[PDB]
RNA sequence: AAGACCAGGC
């Protein structure tokens, strides 16, 4: 997850070939879905990226902090300074057909945390296990291999 | 394996309502005053203006799959400028005994008016559309 | 002029002065 | 001289622009990905740590080596430690590599890829070689190590490919375009009033012709010419990286025409 | 209500979900693990008499 | 709603 | 916690380029951006991989046995 | 589980990695999403136990819920969302492509459809291909606004022997709905022809939007530069009629409606000034964004959002609120230290005047948590007191 | 951990509210979902 | 308040009509009062209704 | 039938909330009518 | 602070002038000028939630003061200052923040109930929770291999010490739709 | 924990053929091949030069699903016209593609100085 | 082994 209630797990992982990509070789570390923005509001989020796209580019810290006077038009013209598109979007190529892709991406780093919580320490499967005393039902809990 | 239409209309004009490639077009008929013709098209494939001198055909011929080239050594009923195949669905009457019949070309709409192919214009799914200069 | 108004990018100094003495944790020790 | 056509653009000893021309989209892309990802290379693959007192942990060095970029050059004529038969490893198709580092100047003391012995015979071959492009002549800080922490290992590199793993493929980014003026129209730009103004123009507008406003949409047109470039990480010369690769995909293409015979 | 209207049972398993847009609706994949894990009581017959001799 | 109007 | 060995997104490795940047700083001082380009880091990618990094491991260093 | 669907028989698949892969279409029953939800499975263990879960519980039993008399598992988003592009009169594919499409559905009868046009190229549409998923016999018709047999707008539905004839293909057409092309495969075909039909919809559309892609960012949340104006002047003047009313008000030159108190009927009005001005600020932009614009196509499809929030994000956030009243006077008689006392204008009793494209000011910011902090509340209460209503 | 130190409780529709008093002193977002929330405030 | 309604023409069509709601409740009262129509009377409080008009 | 209709009713309740904003109705109601209360927040009654 | 009309050259002013400040980055340059002296020379002052009913707070230092004898078309519209009465000034509104906010970039751009969420996700990502922790027995820790500050951050995080204690890295997102995985 | 060896992209197991050739019932003239351990790298490639031989009818390929590295590719030519053979044709013209490749790259590649 | 409490997950 990012630092806005952007939380999502992985669905599959794909390689650098079969990753889309952009002219510059440039390929995306992570990709999520352009549905998790429109009923999340989150769009600092969308600038965050922005911003730490020209960060990236020219080195300085980007501030992201509270209540300042930095725009999302400021930000903008800065990335225009760099040569890539004023708002973020990149031309890719399907990297299974290597054919440009008819639309733009949103493709810019952003901060992600690796919250705790991998699959395999949940996955949890049993058949007739240690049964409990009293009641002579199974026994509670993945730990104890309950049911 | 005849033909089933064959008459020059006029541009009357050409609408894009927020389409990057394609438009509906319409035209009057140069013979009756009663035919008169409304036509989807491509004018990224075939591009038209207000005012041209357009021949539509139709008919079915010249159903399995549909084989590549190679036919460069075969018929060509392609003596045209542009050549859709559809179905056309409703046959509705227009008042008087005035009829025309709708052809969707996979998604593009169009409709005929007039009433001479009381015996010519058939209600199947056939229908190869053709067009000219 | 060791006497003018003062802007925004300043309050930031004063801030740092404040936990540079109170840390994080004052509260709790305090 | 026959059929598809390059014409080599400035190039240098980590990159190799070029121009690929009269081959279908289709191919180029495949080619694309085979240097990214099918190049037979040389990595480190077993580590036999003996002694380390440094504040990483075992398998977080490991990795590191994992990584450190080692010579390919002859690499070809290695084999996979799977088809050699013998048990586990050897000379005839693996490369051993040492490591000792003892803290000793009271501050500090580095752990450079440079620091790797080869103690199993090489036969004569390049391979096996810390690729250093360093400046100084060191490439690659392992890691650092304080007063009197220690740190003994024991590497064996193996052929392998970027498929078993990341830490083989020899190429790491390369460059991809064609047709950068939207003739084809295989791309729908994003805009607010201009597309044209507001979307970069790209350098490689240059060895193709403008568009020109009173011409219709071409159609019978397709994708060719592609504006590449390939970088390199060490391991294989940038040239290479683009022959071998160029030849593996060819070698598949073979076994499917050859396996195809046995049946 | 404890442990009569509900208790705890055998055969069972749950793991975290992911949608995949390559299976039938109504398919569920399951993690090689769990399957090597959950059984299922077959009977021995002259149908699959052969094929659970091999299973076994 | 909440966050949008009285209404909302 | 030491330097990352290759940039994860494209590959580059970026083992040596650490001591180069930190001193093309305390020294010739340049800034970031800068000196990241004169290292030979283009794109991004890479370019966050170094103007990134927190070296703990100098911290770590800093204790004893 | 409060649903008979919060459970169903599935066919096993065994697969690697450690998780239990569910399709999407098969979402919305379960209610699941993937940001770390868990799910139950149970194993039958007698012969008959199977069957009974195999006869009656089945997935495909399911589609049709009795509770709505409608189906309950249409197409969400990514299959949803490209559905609709791929339907497009503008929307054209090749040969080679036309090909690995039809590929792609398992049913295929092995046979190329004739291009929807021969003269230059030889192409086809989606409304074309998309159609190869729809078994024969399949007849809908539907009609939306400016819709009749040559829909202008490409509005409405028509698919006759199976095959789509006119009208776009959204939500509304594929969706969970009563009409639903759905809801009628499943009645006229059966459980299984239409459980069938999701994954073939599916493959074609996922893997045309696989080539197609599709994204969003900050620029479809950006207002015209003119547009971002005349909004602005459309709260200033919303302001005035409120600066108005409350100059009509602190001289007792206004008369109680009956059965309001004189303050009350105050409220009333500054509360339906504001929500009407709020209400075209937004408008001004969703017609403002073009068919182009992503965000609004992820509208449109009916895969996420709405107009509502086109407008929190491009135009004005609105107004906040707690128990039903701007946010109050905790304060004696003011809303923050940092106001005047017995200020009643929009500015201190909760009014967000901005866009989130451009930012909320502490005080906005401030009052915009004391309305979602109410919401949070009861979706951390409403929660178990439901359950319990419900058991 | 940092977080943690600087906790809140108070044992038990209104209390849970962000009031206006809650300016400055404690931080209007941070706050446990569910169960126990606006009972449980972060400075 | 809508109420749809009977054109003589027969089609049916808008004839809005006047309707008196309280904020409190009384039945067996306010139901036999001059101009109401005690056929079509209604309080949301049911507990009534079924006490004045008979459980159905 | 008894379940089903049960949950049927339930189910599209947990979708709401427990707020009575935006005469006393939604999720407090049902529950209001399900106790079969003798004195509802909100009595009122409407006459033609 | 505190805004006392004390200028006998002008209007109401802030106690604190441009001359406490950088006497204070000389202090801060060195590494007698504290905190304790900002207090103890009535330039600043600590309100309860009680005194805090009788004062009148100013936002923007600034902004909130000079005269008026045009504007960007992009910023957020701010509202004004049409009052003289001030006793005190906002050291920063980005200080009604606490820890967890402190670390959300545009938090005054976001849906202000996910910026609560993040608010408590945050308490379970991954990084580094002490330097000490290779000689530490405690029962479960996790450390990300290779940190990194954000490419993004809160002037605040600088007393977080985030920067060097970071709860994440720096991925190259792609905003797109795929495989539909 | 459920992953496979990363191995298993290109290695065929146990007694199994990259190729695997069955005849298509749909309709006439028709085959589907399945590859062993491969991707759209070498897939597309062969789709692709196909719709070259303007003798071939038909040429879609797939990959069933991405956690396992095979993939299937359906062909159907003319009348008594292999398709197997225009397998071999269209994919022996590749191998000449890219041997020219191969060789225009060389020689322009000693041409430089840097 | 059973319980209690705190914490956290959808
Ligand atoms: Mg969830
Ligand atoms: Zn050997
Ligand atoms: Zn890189």
């Amino acid at each position: 997850a990012s630092r806005h209630g952007q939380k999502g797990t992985i669905g599959i992982t794909y390689r650098r070939e079969d990753m889309p990509f952009t002219a510059e070789g440039i390929v995306p570390d992570l990709i999520i879905n352009p549905h998790a923005i429109p009923s999340r509001m989150t769009v600092a989020h969308l600038i965050e990226c922005l911003l730490s796209k020209v960060a990236a580019l020219s080195g300085n810290e980007g501030d992201a902090s509270p209540f300042t006077d930095i725009t999302v038009e400021g930000i903008s013209k800065l990335l225009r300074e760099h040569g890539y598109q004023s708002r973020g979007f990149e031309v890719m190529y399907n990297g299974h057909t290597g054919k440009k892709l008819m639309a733009q991406i949103f493709f810019g780093p952003t901060y992600y945390q690796r919250l705790r919580h991998m699959v395999d320490d949940k996955i949890h499967a049993r058949a007739r296990g240690p049964m409990q005393v009293l009641t002579r039902q199974p026994v509670e809990g993945r730990s104890r291999d309950g049911g | 394996s005849n033909t089933l239409f064959d008459d020059i209309f006029q541009v009357s004009e050409v609408d894009p309502g927020r389409y990057n490639k394609v438009c509906r077009i319409e035209a009057a008929s140069t013979t009756q005053d009663q035919c008169k013709l409304t036509l989807d098209i491509n004018v990224e494939l075939f591009p038209v203006a207000a005012q041209d001198s357009l021949t539509v055909t139709i008919a079915s011929s010249l159903t399995r799959s549909w084989r590549p080239p190679q036919a460069g050594d075969r018929s060509l009923a392609d003596d045209y400028d542009y050549v859709m195949y559809g179905t056309a669905y409703k046959f509705e009457e227009v008042s008087k005994d005035l009829i025309a019949v709708y052809y969707s070309f996979g998604g593009l709409l169009m409709r005929l008016e007039g009433n001479y192919r009381n015996l010519n214009n058939l209600k199947q799914e056939n229908a190869y559309l053709l067009i000219r200069r | 002029d060791e006497s003018a108004p003062i802007t925004a990018e300043d309050s930031w100094a004063v801030i740092s002065a404040f936990f540079r003495e109170k840390g994080l944790v004052s509260q709790q020790l305090d | 001289e026959e059929g598809p056509q390059v014409k080599i653009r400035e190039a240098s000893k980590d990159n190799v622009d070029f121009i690929l021309s009269n081959v279908d989209l289709a191919m180029a892309n495949s080619l694309r990905r085979v240097m990214i990802a099918e190049i037979p290379t040389l990595a480190i693959d077993s580590v036999e740590v003996e002694t380390n007192t440094t504040v990483l942990a075992d398998e977080f060095i490991a990795h590191r080596l994992g990584l450190i970029p080692l010579q390919s050059m002859d690499i070809e004529q290695l084999e996979y430690s799977r088809d050699c038969f013998c048990e586990d490893h050897c000379d005839k198709c693996s490369v051993v590599l040492t490591l000792q580092a003892f803290g000793e100047s009271e501050s500090t003391t580095n752990v450079y890829s440079k620091d790797l012995v080869i103690v199993s015979n090489l036969m004569g071959r390049n391979i096996g070689h810390p690729i250093i492009q360093d400046k100084e002549g060191n490439g690659v800080l392992i890691c650092k190590l304080r007063k009197g922490q220690e740190l003994k290992l024991t590497c064996v590199a193996k052929k392998g490919i970027a498929k078993e793993h990341a830490k083989w493929g020899p190429a790491a980014a390369i460059e991809f375009e064609y047709d950068p003026w939207n003739k084809l129209k295989h791309t729908d730009y994003w805009y607010e009033q201009d597309s044209a103004k507001e979307w970069p123009q790209s350098k490689n507008c240059e060895y193709e012709d403008p568009p020109n406003e009173g011409d219709p949409f071409d159609y019978k047109a397709q994708a060719d010419t592609f504006y590449m470039n390939v970088e390199s990480v060490g391991s294989i010369p940038v040239d290479q990286v683009v022959v071998r690769g160029i030849d593996t995909l060819q070698k598949k293409v073979a076994s499917i025409l050859l396996a195809l015979t046995q049946m | 209500r404890g442990n009569l209207m509900g208790k705890r049972v055998d055969f069972s398993a749950r793991t975290v979900i992911s949608g995949d847009p390559n299976l039938e609706l109504d398919q569920v994949g399951v993690p090689k693990s769990i399957a090597k894990t959950l059984t299922y009581p077959e009977v021995v017959t002259p149908y699959n008499i052969d094929r659970l001799t091999q299973l076994v | 709603n909440p966050i949008w109007g009285i209404g909302c | 916690m030491i330097v990352p060995v290759r940039c994860f997104s494209c590959g580059k490795v970026v083992g040596d380029k650490w001591e180069s940047y930190l001193n093309l700083l305390q020294e010739d001082e340049l800034d970031e951006g800068t000196a990241l380009s004169r290292l030979g880091l283009k794109r991004y990618c890479c370019r966050r991989m170094i103007l990134t990094h927190v070296d703990l491991i100098e911290k770590f260093l800093r204790y004893n046995p | 589980s409060l649903h008979k669907m919060s459970m169903m028989a599935h066919r096993v698949k065994v697969i690697p990695y450690s998780t239990f892969r569910l399709n999407l279409s098969v979402t919305s029953p379960y209610n699941a999403d993937f940001d770390g939800d868990e799910m139950n499975l149970h194993v039958p263990q007698s012969e008959e136990t199977r069957a009974e879960l195999s006869q009656l519980c089945a997935v495909p039993l399911q589609i049709v819920s009795p509770q709505s008399n409608k189906p309950c598992m249409g197409i969400v988003q990514d299959t949803l969302c490209g559905i609709r592009k791929l339907t497009l009169r503008d929307t054209f594919i090749e040969l080679d492509q036309v090909l690995n499409m039809l590929y792609w559905v398992p049913d295929w009868d092995g046979v190329i459809p004739t291009p929807a046009i021969i003269k230059p190229k030889p192409l086809w549409s989606g409304k074309q291909i998309l159609s190869v998923a729809i078994p024969n016999g399949i007849h809908l018709q539907r009609f939306d606004e400016g819709t009749t047999l040559l829909s202008p707008k490409d509005n409405g539905m028509l698919i006759i022997d199976g095959q789509i004839i006119f009208g776009v293909v959204e939500k509304k057409t594929v969706g969970s709905s009563n009409g639903g092309l759905i809801h009628v495969v499943t009645r006229e075909k059966g459980p299984q022809v239409c459980a069938k039909l999701f994954g073939n919809i599916q493959k074609v559309v996922n893997f045309w939007l696989l080539h197609n892609g599709f994204s969003t960012g900050i620029g479809d949340t950006i207002a015209d530069g003119p547009t971002m104006r005349e909004i602005t002047e459309t709260i200033a003047e919303a302001k005035k009629k409120v600066l108005d009313v409350t100059k009509e008000a602190q001289a007792n030159l206004l008369t109680a409606k009956h059965g309001m108190t004189l303050r009350e009927s105050f409220e009333d009005n500054v509360v339906r000034f504001l929500n009407e001005a709020r209400d075209k600020a937004g408008r001004l932009a969703e017609v403002n964004l073009k068919d182009l614009n992503n965000v609004k196509q992820m509208v449109m499809a009916g895969s996420k959002g709405s107009f509502i929030n086109i407008a929190q994000m491009s135009a004005c956030v609105g107004q906040q609120s707690v128990e039903g009243k701007r946010i109050a006077f905790g304060f004696v008689d003011r809303t923050l230290p940092h106001f005047s006392k017995d200020d009643y204008s929009p500015e201190s009793k909760g009014f967000v005047e901005n866009s989130y494209l451009r930012g909320l000011t502490p005080q906005e910011f401030f009052f915009h948590a004391m309305g979602g902090r109410e919401g949070l509340i009861d979706t951390a209460v409403k929660t178990a007191e439901t359950g319990y209503i419900q058991r | 951990t940092l977080s943690h130190l600087r906790r809140t409780n108070t044992p038990i529709a209104k209390p849970r509210q962000l009031h206006n008093t809650h300016w400055g002193l404690v931080c209007p977002a941070e706050t446990p979902e569910g169960q126990a929330c606006g009972l449980v405030k972060n400075l | 308040y809508d109420r749809k309604v009977p054109s003589p023409t027969g089609e049916y069509v808008k004839e809005p009509e006047w309707v008196l709601e309280t904020d409190g409740v009384n039945l067996s009262e306010v139901m036999t009062v001059p101009g109401i129509d005690p056929t079509r009377i209604y309080t949301n409080s049911f507990i009534d209704i079924m006490e004045v008009l008979g459980i159905e | 039938v008894g379940v089903l209709a049960a949950q049927s009713i339930g189910e599209p309740a947990t979708q709401m909330t427990l707020n009575t904003f935006h005469v006393t109705s939604g999720v407090p109601r049902l529950k209001e009518i399900l106790n079969v209360a003798k004195n509802m927040k909100t009595p009122s009654l409407t006459v033609y | 602070f505190i805004v006392e009309d004390d200028e006998s050259l002008g209007h109401k002013e802030l106690k604190v002038r441009k001359g406490h400040i950088a006497k204070l980055m000389a202090t801060e340059y060195q590494d007698e000028y504290t905190w304790s002296s900002l207090l103890n020379e009535g330039l600043v002052e600590y309100i309860d939630a009680e005194e805090e009913e009788s004062i009148l707070i100013a936002m923007q230092p600034e902004d909130l003061e000079p005269a008026e004898a045009d504007v960007d078309p992009a910023k957020r519209i701010r509202v004004s200052h049409h009052a003289t009465t001030f006793t005190h000034c906002e050291i920063h509104p980005s200080m009604i923040l606490g820890v967890a906010a402190s670390i959300i970039p545009f938090p005054d751009h976001n849906q202000s109930p996910r910026n609560t969420y993040q608010s408590a996700m945050g308490k379970q990502a991954m990084g580094v929770f002490l330097t000490n922790y290779n000689v530490r027995m405690d029962t479960m820790a996790n450390i990300l291999y290779y940190p990194q500050k954000p490419l993004g951050t809160t002037r605040a995080m600088e007393y977080l010490k985030f920067r060097e204690l970071p709860a994440g890295q720096n991925a190259i997102v792609a905003i797109a739709c795929y495989s539909g995985y | 924990m459920n992953a496979p060896d990363r191995f298993e992209l290109f290695l065929l197991g146990e007694g199994e053929s990259k190729l695997k050739i069955d005849p298509d019932t749909k309709a006439p003239n028709a085959v589907v091949i399945t590859f062993e351990k491969e991707d759209h790298t070498l897939g597309n490639l062969i789709r692709a030069e196909l719709l070259n031989d303007r003798k071939v009818l038909f040429a879609a390929y797939k990959v069933e699903h991405p956690f396992f590295a095979r993939f299937k590719l359906r062909i159907q030519t003319t009348e008594g016209y292999d398709p197997k053979d225009a397998l071999k044709n269209a994919c022996n013209s590749i191998i000449n593609k890219l041997g020219a490749l191969k060789t225009n790259f060389e020689t322009e590649w000693n041409l430089q100085t840097l």
